[PDB]
């Protein structure tokens, strides 16, 4: 998991 | 593709409301959501939005950091909005939105698509 900023 | 938002009503100056938009249509776990509000005489303007492809980020307007918060329930496919420390100036109508497509909000609040009827929030001082 490599979310980016929303 | 249809959003629909309830849990307005008429509070008081420190208090909290939630908010909840439910999609139709659209699967908005998928999708990055919103809510926007449009106050008194101003042009509408983002407070809250989180990432979609089932992402759990968000990023908030700078009025309501801090003081809102937003998620959502991908089991209900519903996004809520927690208001707490209300101030008058929140008063508002309150819009649910989502982008166009599944996606990340990617850091804006451009290109929002899909958009509910609304929910009206007052907050009253002394």
């Amino acid at each position: 998991d490599y979310e980016p900023e929303a | 593709g249809q959003l629909v938002e309830s849990g307005g009503g008429s509070v008081q100056a420190g208090g909290s409301l939630r908010l909840s938009c439910a999609a139709s249509g659209i699967d908005s776990s998928s999708y990055c959501m919103g809510w926007f509000r449009q106050r008194p005489g101003k042009e509408r303007e983002g407070v809250a939005r989180i990432n979609g492809l089932g992402g759990v980020k968000t990023a908030y307007a700078d009025s309501v950091k801090d003081r809102f918060t937003i998620s959502r329930d991908n089991a209900e496919n519903t996004v809520y909005l927690q208001m707490n420390s209300l101030k008058p100036e929140d008063t508002a109508i309150y819009y649910c939105a989502a982008k166009f497509s599944p996606g990340y909000c990617g850091g804006s609040w451009s290109n929002f698509g899909y958009w509910g009827q609304g929910t009206q929030v007052t907050v009253s001082s002394h």
